[PDB]
């Protein structure tokens, strides 16, 4: 048991090192065991969509709390609705903007889903009449579908006396979704009473919140 | 005397640095700079100065 | 004065706007220098003041 | 190459510390590159604010996505329309919430956004009519819009 | 003083180390105060609800997040009204789900 | 509504605050003019909640 005078712990010499040097060193730094960290650390921000244990920072977080929107479209403007008699017809849009590594994705009509899952989905669609003699009866069905003549998932169906003016059909809640899906948006409309008129759809808004 | 942070990407170990724009101190033992690793501050104790400016 | 003495936390901007109903609900921005002295150059003091009006 | 025989891993003392010693020592603790922590791992929690490389917590985690809910407005009780006629009417409120330390600010009938994004917006109010004859006939327009008689996004019209 | 020559870092012998060596081992290792991680750091994911200064994983981030949905429930087909004059009915419902670890229930 | 031999749907969305244990749920009141043998029928129900805070 050889031993010698221990030197100060800011020794950077060629002098010979003692096991109470050693972990009076060493008491600086932090096991691989519970930890306690103080002051600032820093750790790497990672993939949005990194699914481990690895440490997640507050960047990471606030990217991920910012992700959870998975698309969102609006048209402003009018359509002209092709055909009456509660016939399915696609909703088309003119601007949307999808969450970015997922792989999701929106075309001119319909949502690609690039992560299956729990989504809450919020349907607005605006249906007027203009020109002509207004009809004394509107009734407006609104579907989810997988297909563009889907009618999967029903969402609310509304009439009114005065399309004239035009009315909202507006509706939130959860739906289920896969992996790779195809969403569209399905309306059908039926009028009755009035002549020369035409069935318009504006303000139209399709958005989804992921849940799980 | 006006100094100047010098910037130059290497890889490896064992290679020298010209800190001529840093105006280090003329005495050799005084060991008067900082070594910063892809912008984080590390030890400068395994760079040995041979020369003020190499 | 090359590289620094420090790095100066990010704090929220003061508005010099003009004292009224903006600053009666504002818990996130301090005033402006300027906007005070604006303000209090029209303010009675408590001795010797010259009242007008 | 002198040498030494190599001492417990656990001395704290004066004899000459070994590099099988040191190695021995230093395996025990987390390197820069990579560590694996385990057991209970524990770091200073950050301000909800923050937003750069330092290592969130659990609670900055839950204080962020509680922080989501910017604002909310909820009027209970009753108040008449000054003036019918299409004409753009603010909606006051007697009650409301904020989240903290975001900027977020809402007076009795204007809400002053603390950081501008993507938000998630719900409305909701009921219009009857009280006192005389009902009318036969009513129409409603609700905008959220950015002055008083802001218009910049309508929403919903029903009769 | 007693000296000797600085064995090198990636030694693992039984020869004397000295304190130029244990500084520069060190140097490779995180402080505990205002450490920077590099590479890939992983550890430990804590329970969906913890709620303290332990760090937060990735995994646990997005357990958190999509936890968000406390419950749906969905009920398909026709319930009958059974009662008019403003008698209020409570609605049923045949299917349902909830969290699960936060004590919900459906 | 005027014409319920299709129907009505109501849909609404907002925030409301609960304590812990309470039992939430969800009803309804229902009223009919007119008409004569018809039975009132909910469906399509659908009741879900996000947490806030």
């Amino acid at each position: 048991a050889t031993a010698n005078v221990s030197p100060s712990t800011a020794d950077n010499t060629l002098a010979l090192a003692t096991t109470a040097y050693v972990k009076a060193n060493l008491a600086d730094y932090a096991t691989l065991v519970s930890p306690i960290l103080t002051g600032d650390p820093r750790a790497v921000t990672t993939s949005v969509t990194d699914n481990d244990t690895s440490i997640a920072t507050t960047a990471h977080v606030r990217a991920f709390a910012n992700s959870r929107l998975a698309f969102n479209a609006f048209r402003g403007g009018q359509q002209g609705v092709p055909s009456l008699n509660y016939i399915t017809t696609v909703c088309q849009f003119t601007s949307s903007a999808v969450r970015s590594g997922w792989g999701d994705n929106f075309s001119s009509n319909r949502w690609l889903v690039g992560q299956g899952g729990t989504y809450y989905v919020s349907v607005t669609c605006r249906f007027a009449t203009t020109g002509g003699t207004p009809p004394t009866y509107m009734d407006v069905l609104l579907f989810v579908g997988l297909s563009p003549t889907g009618v999967e998932n029903f969402v609310i169906r509304q009439q009114t006396n005065y399309p004239s003016f035009g009315y909202t059909l507006t509706w939130s809640g959860v739906l289920f979704f896969n992996t790779n899906d195809n969403v569209y948006l399905t309306y059908q409309a039926q009028a009755i009473g009035g002549g020369g008129y035409a069935v318009v759809i504006e303000d139209a808004r399709f958005n989804a919140i992921q849940l799980s | 005397m006006a100094t100047s942070n010098v910037v130059v990407s290497r890889t490896g170990t064992g290679w020298t640095v010209d800190v001529t724009a840093c105006n280090l101190l003329s005495d050799t033992g005084i060991k008067d700079f900082i070594v910063l690793h892809n912008a984080i501050v590390v030890s400068n104790v395994t760079y040995a100065k041979t020369t003020a400016t190499t | 004065d090359l590289n620094g003495a420090g790095l100066v936390a990010s704090t929220p901007t003061p508005q010099n706007d003009a004292y009224g109903l903006v600053w009666a609900g504002d818990t996130f921005y301090p005033p402006t220098r300027k906007s005070v002295y604006d303000k209090i150059e029209t303010l009675a003091t408590k001795s010797g003041a010259v009242l007008t009006g």
